Parts: C-alpha cells; sequence; structure tokens
C-alpha cells in the first residue's frame, strides 16, 4: 500500500487519492443552497445551533466578497476564511490595476487556478472547503457558479452542497425557475430548507438567507428581518 | 535536365521488350561518357540495369562478352568493390556457356578467397555450385563430389532466394 | 562436451546414406550442423 | 485446398505479416471465414472474409507504447 | 520529503561511516596504475583498459594529464568524476601563478584539492567522488615529489606506490626489491616491466597494454615524456634475455 | 482448438438501458405519465442486474 | 517551491552505481543505428518506423544538425534528446562568442560529457536516458565520438548501438577496414542495418546523414531511394 | 520487477521502465470522453461530444473547445483543471512569442515548447506529471492546415487523423480503412467522415445538441465554432 499518503503519487488505477480524501472531508458540513431566478440569485444557509452558549450572528458562513458578489462556503471554516481573503485581494487588485467591478467568470477562473496550485506538490496539502459564488448586473444578468477543491469550476440554475445534496437537489429541480421572479423564491428556499434535518437528527438550528439583483440596486446584501420572519411564518404551513 | 537519363532507360527498356540486341549495345558504346555528369549511385545503377538486361536477352558470340569485360573494367575503375564481385561473378556465369575449360576454374579460384573472407555468403553457394557444374561438365568426375555437399551446407543454414534451392537439387 | 556430441552424429549422417564407415566430410558436415545449432541462444 | 475459395483471393497478403501465431490458429482462420460466407448463404468464400476472419482471430490491440523509442 | 532520503553522511554504530567505505571497495577495482621514483626522473606506469580492435587511439593521453610546466598525474576510478576534478585543480595552480608569479609547490595543491574533497563528506548530502589519483612534480624547496591521494582526502609522500586492482602484491613485491637512491632511469624500468608482469595475468606483455611516462628535470625544460610504442618492446624483450639468462643458470 | 470463440458481454448502452428498464417495469401498477428517457439518462455505467 | 537537495544515487555495498547501469539497460532497448568513417568523410545510419500509416513522417527527424558541420544521433529516450540538442546549440553559440570560430569536435563532447555527468549527481533527479554519437570534420582529418549516461566518451572508427548491438560490432568487425570510400560506406551503413531490419526496407523508414571536409548534410528522399535500390 | 521507490517516484525500473508516467495515460480515460480529429485538403474539422446528465446544469458553459489565438484552435481530453492550466500556458506563451519576434507563431513551434515544458515534470521528484492530453489544428502559409497531437510524457507530433479518449484503438482502425481508399477530400466529405466515425464507433445515431464541431479553411483563417443550424444541416444531410 502507501499510495495514498501524499499528493504526487497516482494510484495504479490512475487517480489521485488525497483528493479524495478531501472531498470526504467536504461531505460532512451542514447543508446550503443556491438558486437563479429571473434577475438574480438566492443563497440559504442553514446553522446548526451547537449549543446555547453562542450568539446568533456567529461565524457568518456568507461573505461579501465584493461590493456585488456574494459567497457562500461548506467545509472546514479556517481554509473557508483564507479562500474568501485571498478572492477579496484578487478582486481589489483587478480594480486597481484596470478600473472597473470584475466580471464573474474571471474572477471564478483566478480563484480556481490559484486553488488548483494546491494539488501537485509534496509540500502543501489540498483545501477542504467548497463555495458558490453569485451576483447579478444591469447589463450582464444574474451569474451564479460553484467551484469544488479539486478545482472545477461549472454554471448552475442551481445547486446545493452538504450532507443532503441529493435529496435537496430533488425538489430543486421541481420548481420552475425560468420565469417567476426571486420575491416569492424566498419563501421556496425556507419551505426546501424545513424538509431535510429531521429533528431526530438535531433540536434546533437557525437560518440564514442573502440577497442580489437590481431589485437592491445590483448591491449584495442580507435579507431585513420581517421578510424573513413572513418566509419562516409560510414556510410552517409546508408541514402538512 | 534528368530526362535523357529517363530516356535513355526507356529506350533500353523498349529494345529489350521488341526483341533487339545490337542497339542495346550501341546504346552503351555512344553513352559511356555521359557517366561523368551524375550522382555516382545513379550511374552505377544505370549500369547494372543495362547489364543485366543486355546479358539475359540472348547470346550472341561476339558482341557479349567485350560489355563484360568493360564493365567490370570501368568498376574497377571507379572503385566499388561489390559492384564489379556482381560483375566478376556474371562474367563467370558466362562463360560455362561458351564452354570453356581452364579459366572457368582459375577466376573462381581467385575469387573464392575474397568472398569468403567478406560478408555475403549466397555468393559463395553461387559459385560453388557453378565450380561443381564446371567439373561435371568436363568429365572429372572424382574432382566435383564434394563442392555440392558443402555449398548445400552452407546454404541450407541461412538463406532466402527460392531459385537456389531448386538449382542445387 | 561438443566433441562428444559431433562423434555422436556423425554417425547418424552415415545411417541416412546406407554406408558402412564414415568418411571425413560426413564430420566436417556434423561439425558445421552443431556451430550452426550452438549459434542459437 | 478443400475450399472453392473463390479465384481471386491473394494468400501471400498474409503469410508476409508478422504476428507469430500458432499452427492451430491457421485452421481457425480458414474455419471462420468459411463460416463467415456461409452465413449471407453465399457458397464461395471471397476476401472481405479472409480480412474480417483474420482480424477477428488475431486481436492484438498496440502494445507499443511509444515515447520510450 | 524525509520518507525518500537515504542519509549519505550519518555515522555508524560501530564508529565508522559507510559512504567512503563502498567507494573504496569501487575503487579497487577498475584499473591499475603505480608509480616509482629513485633518482633524476620519476616514472610512472598504467595498464590501458579499453583495447578493443576498433579505437582511433587519439589525444595522445587517456589517463595521463598535464597540469602545470610539471605536473602530471593519473587516475582510478569513474572518469567523468576525473575530468571534474583535473578541471578544477587546473585554474587553482593557474591562479596561484596569478597571485605570485611562482611556479605552485606540489604540497598546497595536493592539500587544497584534498580540502575541496572532504568538504562533500562532512556536509551537505551528497554523494562522494569514486576517484583515486596520483602526483609527480619537481619543485625548488625539496625537489622530486611523488604523491598519493584518496577519495577519504586523506594523502601522503612515497617512493613507491600501487593504486591497482592486484596493488596487494604490488607493494609485497617492491618492498623487497628496492635500492635507496641508486635506481636511475635505466635499472628502474626493468624492476616496473616485471612488477606490472607479474600484476597482469595476461603474459607476454601486449606492447599496446601498457604505457610509460617519465618525469625528468632540465634547466629551462623540465621534460615530461610520454616514450613511444617502439620503444618498450626492447625493454620487453631485454627483460626477457636477463630472465632468460636467469633462468637457464639455476 | 477447445475453445472457439470467446463472446463479450458488456454494459448496456443507454439505448440497452432503455430496451432493458421496459421489461421489469412492465408489470408493475403505475401510472401513465412515466418518462423512461430521464431514468436512462441518469443510469450511467449501471448494469442490468 | 523547493527542491529535495539529496542525490538519489548511492553506492552500493558492491560498489555499483545502481541508477546509472538501470540507465543503460533502458538505453539498450531503443531503435538501432549504426556510424562509419572511412579517409574521406563520416556517415551515419538509423531507423525510424511509425506504427501506423497516420503519423506524418514529414514532421520530425533523427539527424539534427548542430551547425553546418556537426552532426548528431542518438539512442533510446525520446523526449530528453530534445534537451540535450539545445543545450549543445547552446554551447556552441557561447564557444563562437569568444573565439570568432567553429568548435573543434572534442570540446563540443567534452562539454556535453560535463553536463551529462554533472546531472547525476545534483539534488532529486534521475540522469538521462541516451546514447549519442556526435560526427564532424574538422582540419581534414575526420572525427567520430560516442557519449554516455555516465558522461565517459571514446572515439570510434565504426560502432553501433541500439538492440543486438552486440551483433552489429560482430559484423562491422568482419566487414569494416582502414581504407575505403564513402559510397562503400554508405552501402555497408545500409546492410548492417538491415540485419535486423523490419518486415520491408523502404526510402522513409531509414534516416541517414553524412559529413565529408566539406560540410555535414542530411540526405533526402530522392537520393536514399536511389540508394536503397541497386542494393540487397 | 520493481524494488525500492520505482512505484512512488519517477526513477527507473530495474528493467528500464518507470511508471509514474505510464500512470498518467490510464489516468487520462477516467472523464468517459472522446474526440476526432481530421484533416483535409484543404481544411481542418475536430468533433467531440459533451455529455449533461441532469437539467440543473447550464449546457453553455461545458464547452471543451477553446481558442487559443485567431489562428490556432485546441481541443483537450482527459482531467479538468490540468486541462484549464496547460490551455492558459499555452495563450501565455503565444502572446510573448507575438510580443518578442513580432509575427505570428507558426502552430508546430508552439506545440514543441509545450510538450517541452511538460517534459521537466517527469525528471524532477516533486511534481505530477499533469494528466491531460492536447489536440491542435491550424493553417500555415505554404503548407496548408496542419493538425498537432501532444501527450503527458512529451511526445509531440503532428498527424493526419487523430483520436483522443477511451476508444481510441477502434476509431484509429476505421480511420485507416477509410484513409487508404487514396481519394480526393473536399469539406462536406471530411465533416461526413469525422461525424460517421464516431457515430458508429459509439452507435448513438445523435441530435444535433450532443456534438460540438470546430473547423477552419483556406478562406478565413478564423477558427469558428459550428452554430446548431448548420450543425443539424450537415447531420441531417448525412443521412440519405
Amino acid at each position: 500500500t502507501g499510495y495514498d499518503l501524499s499528493a504526487s503519487t497516482f494510484s495504479p488505477d490512475g487517480r489521485v487519492f488525497q483528493v479524495e480524501y478531501a472531498m470526504k472531508a467536504v461531505e460532512n458540513s451542514s447543508t446550503a443552497i443556491g438558486i437563479r431566478c429571473k434577475d438574480g440569485v438566492v443563497f440559504g444557509v442553514e446553522k446548526l445551533v451547537l449549543s446555547k452558549l453562542y450568539e446568533e450572528g456567529s461565524n457568518k458562513r456568507l461573505f461579501n466578497v465584493d461590493r456585488h458578489v456574494g459567497m457562500a462556503v461548506a467545509g472546514l471554516l479556517a481554509d473557508a476564511r483564507s479562500l474568501a481573503d485571498i478572492a477579496r485581494e484578487e478582486a481589489s487588485n483587478f480594480r486597481s490595476n484596470f478600473g472597473y467591478n470584475i466580471p464573474l467568470k474571471h474572477l471564478a477562473d483566478r480563484v480556481a487556478m490559484y486553488v488548483h496550485a494546491y494539488t501537485l506538490y509534496s509540500a502543501v496539502r489540498p483545501f477542504g472547503c467548497s463555495f458558490m459564488l453569485g451576483s447579478y448586473s444591469v447589463n450582464d444578468g444574474a451569474q451564479l457558479y460553484m467551484i469544488d477543491p479539486s478545482g472545477v469550476s461549472y454554471g448552475y440554475w442551481g445547486c446545493a452542497i452538504g450532507k443532503a445534496r441529493q435529496a435537496a437537489k430533488t425538489e430543486i429541480e421541481k420548481l420552475q425557475m425560468k420565469e417567476m421572479t426571486c420575491r416569492d423564491i424566498v419563501k421556496e428556499v425556507a419551505k426546501i430548507i424545513y424538509i431535510v434535518h429531521d429533528e431526530v437528527k438535531d433540536k434546533a438550528f437557525e437560518l440564514e438567507l442573502s440577497w442580489v439583483g437590481e431589485l437592491t440596486n445590483g448591491r449584495h446584501e442580507i435579507v431585513p428581518k420581517d421578510i424573513r420572519e413572513e418566509a419562516e411564518k409560510y414556510a410552517k404551513e409546508s408541514l402538512k | 535536365v534528368q530526362v535523357k537519363e529517363q530516356s535513355i532507360l526507356e529506350l533500353g527498356s523498349l529494345l529489350a521488350k521488341t526483341g533487339q540486341a545490337a542497339e542495346l549495345g550501341g546504346l552503351l558504346k555512344y553513352v559511356r561518357p555521359f557517366l561523368n555528369s551524375i550522382s555516382k549511385a545513379k550511374a552505377a545503377r544505370l549500369v547494372r540495369s543495362l547489364l543485366d538486361l543486355f546479358l539475359d536477352m540472348e547470346a550472341a558470340t561476339g558482341q557479349e562478352v567485350e560489355l563484360c569485360l568493360e564493365c567490370i573494367e570501368w568498376a574497377k575503375s571507379e572503385k566499388r568493390t561489390f559492384l564489379r564481385q556482381a560483375l566478376e561473378a556474371r562474367l563467370v556465369s558466362l562463360y560455362f556457356d561458351t564452354k570453356r575449360y581452364q579459366e572457368a576454374l582459375h577466376l573462381g579460384s581467385q575469387l573464392l578467397r575474397e568472398l569468403k573472407k567478406m560478408d555475403d555468403k549466397a555468393l559463395l553457394v553461387e559459385v560453388q555450385l557453378l565450380e561443381s557444374k564446371t567439373y561435371h561438365a568436363l568429365s572429372n568426375l572424382p574432382k566435383a563430389r564434394a563442392a555440392l555437399t558443402s555449398a548445400r551446407t552452407t546454404a541450407n543454414a541461412i538463406y532466402c532466394p527460392p531459385k537456389l534451392q531448386a538449382t542445387l537439387d | 562436451a561438443e566433441v562428444k556430441g559431433v562423434c555422436t552424429e556423425a554417425g547418424m549422417y552415415a545411417l541416412r546414406e546406407r554406408r558402412v564407415h564414415v568418411t571425413q566430410e560426413d564430420f566436417e558436415m556434423a561439425v558445421a550442423k552443431v556451430m550452426q545449432k550452438d549459434s542459437e541462444k | 485446398s478443400k475450399m472453392n475459395l473463390s479465384e481471386e483471393v491473394d494468400l501471400e497478403d498474409y503469410v508476409a505479416r508478422p504476428d507469430k501465431i500458432s499452427g492451430a490458429d491457421i485452421n481457425s482462420i480458414c474455419q471462420e471465414s468459411g463460416m463467415l460466407a456461409v452465413r449471407e448463404n453465399r457458397y464461395i468464400v471471397l476476401a472481405k472474409d479472409f480480412e474480417k476472419a483474420y482480424k477477428t482471430v488475431i486481436k492484438k490491440d498496440e502494445q507499443e507504447h511509444e515515447f520510450y523509442k | 520529503s524525509r520518507r525518500y532520503d537515504s542519509r549519505t553522511t550519518i555515522f555508524s554504530p560501530e564508529g565508522r561511516l559507510y559512504q567512503v567505505e563502498y567507494a573504496m571497495e569501487a575503487i579497487g577495482h577498475a584499473g591499475t596504475c603505480l608509480g616509482i621514483l629513485a633518482n633524476d626522473g620519476v616514472l610512472l606506469a598504467a595498464e590501458r583498459r579499453n583495447i578493443h580492435k576498433l579505437l582511433d587511439e587519439v589525444f595522445f593521453s587517456e589517463k595521463i594529464y598535464k597540469l602545470n610546466e610539471d605536473m602530471a598525474c593519473s587516475v582510478a576510478g569513474i572518469t567523468s568524476d576525473a575530468n571534474v576534478l583535473t578541471n578544477e585543480l587546473r585554474l587553482i595552480a593557474q591562479r596561484y601563478l596569478l597571485q605570485y608569479q611562482e611556479p605552485i609547490p606540489c604540497e598546497q595543491l595536493v592539500t587544497a584539492l584534498c580540502d575541496i574533497k572532504q568538504a562533500y563528506t562532512q556536509f551537505g548530502g551528497k554523494r562522494p567522488f569514486g576517484v583515486s589519483l596520483l602526483y609527480i612534480g619537481w619543485d625548488k624547496h625539496y625537489g622530486f615529489q611523488l604523491y598519493q591521494s584518496d577519495p577519504s582526502g586523506n594523502y601522503g609522500g612515497w617512493k613507491a606506490t600501487c593504486i591497482g586492482n592486484n596493488s596487494a602484491a604490488a607493494v609485497s613485491m617492491l618492498k623487497q626489491d628496492y635500492k635507496e637512491g641508486e635506481m636511475t632511469l635505466k635499472s628502474a624500468l626493468a624492476l616496473a616491466i616485471k612488477v606490472l608482469n607479474k600484476t597482469m595475468d595476461v603474459s607476454k606483455l601486449s606492447a599496446e597494454k601498457v604505457e610509460i611516462a617519465t618525469l625528468t628535470r632540465e634547466n629551462g625544460k623540465t621534460v615530461i615524456r610520454v616514450l613511444k610504442q617502439k620503444e618498450v618492446e626492447q625493454l620487453i624483450k631485454k627483460h626477457e634475455e636477463e630472465e632468460a639468462k636467469a633462468e637457464r643458470e639455476k | 482448438g477447445r475453445l472457439d470463440r470467446k463472446i463479450h458481454i458488456d454494459l448496456p448502452n443507454e439505448q440497452a438501458r432503455l430496451d432493458i428498464l421496459k421489461i421489469h417495469a412492465g408489470p408493475i401498477t403505475k401510472h401513465g405519465e412515466i418518462d423512461y428517457e430521464a431514468i436512462v439518462k441518469l443510469s450511467d455505467g449501471f448494469n442490468g442486474a | 517551491e523547493r527542491g529535495y537537495s539529496f542525490s538519489l544515487t548511492t553506492f552500493s555495498p558492491s560498489g555499483k552505481l545502481v541508477q546509472i547501469e538501470y540507465a543503460l539497460a533502458a538505453v539498450a532497448g531503443g531503435a538501432p543505428s549504426v556510424g562509419i568513417k572511412a579517409a574521406n568523410g563520416v556517415v551515419l545510419a538509423t531507423e525510424k518506423k511509425q506504427k501506423s500509416i497516420l503519423y506524418d513522417e514529414r514532421s520530425v527527424h533523427k539527424v539534427e544538425p548542430i551547425t553546418k558541420h556537426i552532426g548528431l544521433v542518438y539512442s533510446g529516450m525520446g523526449p530528453d534528446y530534445r534537451v540535450l540538442v539545445h543545450r549543445a546549440r547552446k554551447l556552441a553559440q557561447q564557444y563562437y562568442l569568444v573565439y570568432q570560430e567553429p568548435i573543434p569536435t572534442a570540446q563540443l563532447v567534452q562539454r556535453v560529457a560535463s553536463v551529462m555527468q554533472e546531472y547525476t549527481q545534483s539534488g532529486g533527479v534521475r540522469p538521462f536516458g541516451v546514447s549519442l554519437l556526435i560526427c564532424g570534420w574538422n582540419e581534414g582529418r575526420p572525427y567520430l565520438f560516442q557519449s554516455d549516461p555516465s558522461g565517459a566518451y571514446f572515439a570510434w572508427k565504426a560502432t553501433a548501438m541500439g538492440k543486438n548491438y552486440v551483433n552489429g560490432k560482430t559484423f562491422l568487425e568482419k566487414r569494416y577496414n582502414e581504407d575505403l570510400e564513402l559510397e562503400d560506406a554508405i552501402h555497408t551503413a545500409i546492410l548492417t542495418l538491415k540485419e535486423s531490419f523490419e518486415g520491408q526496407m523502404t526510402e522513409d523508414n531509414i534516416e541517414v546523414g553524412i559529413c565529408n571536409e566539406a560540410g555535414f548534410r542530411r540526405l533526402t528522399p530522392t537520393e536514399v531511394k536511389d540508394y536503397l535500390a541497386a542494393i540487397a | 520487477s520493481s524494488a525500492g521507490f520505482d512505484r512512488h517516484i519517477t526513477i527507473f525500473s530495474p528493467e528500464g521502465r518507470l511508471y509514474q508516467v505510464e500512470y498518467a495515460f490510464k489516468a487520462i480515460n477516467q472523464g468517459g470522453l472522446t474526440s476526432v480529429a481530421v484533416r483535409g485538403k484543404d481544411c481542418a474539422v475536430i468533433v467531440t461530444q459533451k455529455k449533461v446528465p441532469d437539467k440543473l446544469l447550464d449546457s453553455s458553459t461545458v464547452t471543451h473547445l477553446f481558442k487559443i489565438t485567431e489562428n490556432i484552435g485546441c481541443v483537450m481530453t482527459g482531467m479538468t483543471a490540468d486541462s484549464r492550466s496547460q490551455v492558459q500556458r499555452a495563450r501565455y506563451e503565444a502572446a510573448n512569442w507575438k510580443y518578442k519576434y513580432g509575427y505570428e507563431i507558426p502552430v508546430d513551434m508552439l506545440c514543441k515548447r509545450i510538450a517541452d515544458i511538460s517534459q521537466v515534470y517527469t525528471q524532477n521528484a516533486e511534481m505530477r506529471p499533469l494528466g491531460c492530453c492536447m489536440i491542435l489544428i491550424g493553417i500555415d502559409e505554404e503548407q496548408g492546415p496542419q493538425v498537432y497531437k501532444c501527450d503527458p510524457a512529451g511526445y509531440y507530433c503532428g498527424f493526419k487523423a487523430t483520436a483522443a479518449g477511451v476508444k481510441q484503438t477502434e476509431s484509429t482502425s476505421f480511420l485507416e480503412k477509410k484513409v487508404k481508399k487514396k481519394f480526393d477530400w473536399t469539406f462536406e466529405q471530411t465533416v461526413e467522415t469525422a461525424i460517421t466515425c464516431l457515430s458508429t464507433v459509439l452507435s448513438i445515431d445523435f441530435k444535433p445538441s450532443e456534438i460540438e464541431v470546430g473547423v477552419v479553411t483556406v478562406e478565413n483563417p478564423k477558427f469558428r465554432i459550428l452554430t446548431e443550424a448548420e450543425i443539424d444541416a450537415h447531420l441531417v444531410a448525412l443521412a440519405e
């Protein structure tokens, strides 16, 4: 044996094992969903309540990399934070070099190449977080992208990462997301989150929602408290 | 520029096809200086391709042997060993059809040392068979009942020509 | 060891030709055959 | 010698190939080409039969990894 | 990174260290050369190894290299490393001449090269050098000198030395037959011929199988010569004749 | 001489997956809105069993 | 980043370099080649054979001219041959930029062997897998050289490297001599390449280069077709 | 067959082989895709397939074809991230060549430089030798079209018709049998042959939404991606 020690040796069947171990490390995080609407995208995160001592709003899993791009993560928190920092630095460097907000199709590529640089040499280890990027522009539409530890960047109408990826994406696809605008999407997201993680696995949790689109002048931010109050009240009826 | 060489080869081919022998000799006597303008390989290939067909066509009691003579001489000049080896073998086989007695032995005897000291072994088979036939045809049965066996010996070992074993048999 | 081999084989050559004694050319043919078979491996 | 084997089939194209097959594969080659002809209800064996039969019997892919050379 | 390391520098529980030991076992084979000095002029004899019928036979030298106007050296072991070391010391001597405008003494040059060699077995994690070579020369401080080197780095001054595969017999027989300061460039050569005879199992001492180099002192030349092949065979036959007389006498 | 022909049986092509699935889906009391094409679409690399 | 900084080739308990020997064993399995010289010029012959008809044999070559009068061929591994050729080109330019004179062949061989050996004592690498044959014509006398992964270099009158190379050596011994012609040299080289050639010999499966006291050149397919003719 | 560390790093085996390179070649087949390239009389064509297992995935961002230069195109086989890295390297090298010498790069030199860059990886003991294969098509003046292929071990070569992927062998067989006809070639013939080769190897009888085609011609050297409409035109015209 001994072929799975370093990230520089191929197995006889022809694949790298460390990256597979990393992906299995990802598959134990909580859960996160992101879907695109007519004119924007919506993220949604469920945060488990480990104990009563912590506060709400702690260890935010939603990061606003730039003034107009949002990020959601799943994996190890520290690696996620480091990647967020490098992405933010890349965006600012690009603005200074040229002079306008960076498009997604370039920022995602830069982050992907930088991540992929950590799977060749034996002096470092591969990362342990998988993340999602979203944004909207008035002249560019709504953009969603997903990136994994291996270094693959793909585009989605709507996707989900975490423990129950398959279960969630079963009900992601039923919705007609091609037309209906993302003002009623939020209720759908609350409903689709409350139908997973049974009470047997854990008792209580909390919910985070984000927002982007021309509905908020293209900026990316958090949803108001009353809106999520109404959405949660609505999703309370779906358990019937 | 080169077209005249192809034309010469075409003329030789047509002379062989129609069935003329004198015109080959005339061309060979008219073309010998021309060799000193092309690469050595092309000239040697032309000489070989002319002599082969010329001798092969038929037998002339007067014209034939001087051609081989002059060809051996020109090869001795230009200094190509294997070309001269092949032409000398052709001459020693050509003698027997003219029913000679002595020289067919002396030339082969001289050729044996150089041939057995070099690389090839097929020409050993050829000259041994020729020597056996000339020994038998000159009414000396004791002399020849050994060469043929040693030639078959070298042949059976490593050989590639179909026409060799049949003639040996 | 090959000398015993060539002596053994030289008899078969006289056997094929239905003779009663072994001539020298039989020896030399046997010699060449032994050389040739040894030339392979 | 037992098959009608058409008239124009060429064998020298197959003896000159290099593949060091055994002696019990020649038999299977000829047998397979014959059966291939029987399938389509034609009772004279043609060249395409020999081609497809040869390819069927041999089955050697490449085993000739190239950058070593 | 540590799973693939070999540790070419550590000691051993028994006290010694193994890399130079293996290097010595390898330097034991592959070649034969020896040197002798008794009067004005010193001799080196080298047994040629590449003696096939298809060699161009050029460059005038195959194991003898000039290093200065009066420095020459042979070598045994891996050839390419020998090229490396010779090139390295060449400009050492040139820079000494540049600094002092005076021909360099032998011993300083030998010590500098030995320091360079030892630095590899002190630290750095590389394989050592598999070369054992000789040195002959003349200088104003002590006249004629001979020296031997070692892959470990140690050296010494000697009068008769062999480094070849059968050097043991060479040492034993040079011990019993030598004369202090009398063997001029006429009597030492016959002894060298017979010594080389005993070393090599092949008899008759093929003229092309050996090479001899001599160093002599001259007022403005400091002659370094390599005698040709038209004069070795006469030495061989002279030794044969004297040995025949001694054989028939007893 | 002993075993003359060797016959290879592989994993089903997509068209083959449709063909196979139609059978074992036969007798089930289902409802007439089933699109087998999607189920084919996912079943990359399944054996018949 | 950072490399490894410790050599991977070390003396064995019997005092034998294992890696360089394994490299030689790999070299022995390459494409055969032969080289000859006789009093008027030097000839290099080597065999090439593409696996299928799809390869465009007009795109790559085996014989590579370093300069107008120095020729190089190889036997063994594929890729690193190009790296060595590039280094040799560079060394040639570096030398010419000092003395304004073409490099003598011996110096070029010395430098190349120096690189090849130096490469086995560095940190965290493995040696090359090639054997080189170098030909040149300077100061009238033609020169031939053969290097080696170990770095040792020799001068040969005529030699053969590759598969079944011992038989090529014996055959050349039984045929080669000291006084010949360039044309006879070409013919005998082609003959010895045909000792274990492929199924058939054509004009595109053989690469031949020549260098006389007039220069080094690679022969076009026309003359190769002619020489293959009137032969064998 | 092996002893020590022949199975973990790129060092020579006792028999003369080395395995860490031989493993990349079988690592190629992990994706499960195939591509074919054909050179015509005055045209060059490349055909590839794409697979979209689910509807959520945006079908417009999975193209394996990339545009290196206004006159040179490339097609990719193998893993994903390594492919992107090699593509970026090629683009950068061509741009630098243009800056340095002031005229366009011939296709052969570019392929040589990329393969030479690959060759260093199999020389040291820190990296992985990049398991993804490259195909390039272009037009060279006074030479017509040209097609080249580059592999992970560093062996580049110019072909007349090639295939890379899971089914290399049978496709090469089919192409050899077809090219033996020794006839003239035109654009329609090239495209028809290239389509039908893959069609019969996989035995699909596909639809115009599963195959991508790239072409270049000596009338307008600009590499272009065929629109779905004319792809459908070619496909329906092929079926007599």
